[PDB]
C-alpha cells in the first residue's frame, strides 16, 4: 500500500482512465443529464 | 417553455465501435430509384413551363425572320 506514490497514481490513471470508453445507466428524471458525446470528451483535457 | 414530461427507454453504442464511412454508397441503385418515383410530379411542374415557352419564342423568331427576307 504504502509503495503507491503519487507517480504510481498518475500512470495507473493513465493505463484506465485517460481517453478511455465509459459506461452509463442511468433512471428517473433525467432529462437534464447530459449526452454520451459530453461525457466521452470529458476524460481529458484540452489545456495542458 | 421546454418541458414535455416523458417515459422512454433509449440505448446507445459509442462512436469508436462502428463503421463511419461505409452507409454511404451502400445501396445507391436502390436509393436513386426511391427519388426519383417520388419527386416526378414536382419536376414536371418545374421545368415543364419552361421548356414549352423556350419553344414557342424559338417557333415564333424563325417565322418573323424568313418573312423579312427577299
Amino acid at each position: 500500500i504504502d509503495a503507491v506514490d503519487a507517480s504510481t497514481i498518475k500512470r495507473v490513471a493513465n493505463r484506465f482512465i485517460y481517453d478511455k470508453d465509459i459506461a452509463i445507466a442511468a433512471m428517473g428524471p433525467i432529462q437534464r443529464l447530459p449526452d454520451y458525446n459530453w461525457f466521452r470528451r470529458r476524460t481529458y483535457w484540452n489545456r495542458y | 417553455k421546454g418541458f414535455v414530461p416523458m417515459k422512454a427507454v433509449t440505448y446507445g453504442l459509442s462512436p469508436f465501435q462502428q463503421k463511419i464511412m461505409p452507409g454511404l454508397w451502400k445501396d445507391l441503385p436502390t436509393k436513386i430509384h426511391h427519388k426519383v418515383s417520388e419527386n416526378w410530379i414536382s419536376a414536371t411542374l418545374l421545368l415543364g413551363p419552361l421548356v414549352g415557352v423556350y419553344s414557342y419564342v424559338q417557333n415564333y423568331q424563325e417565322k418573323e425572320k424568313l418573312s423579312h427576307r427577299y
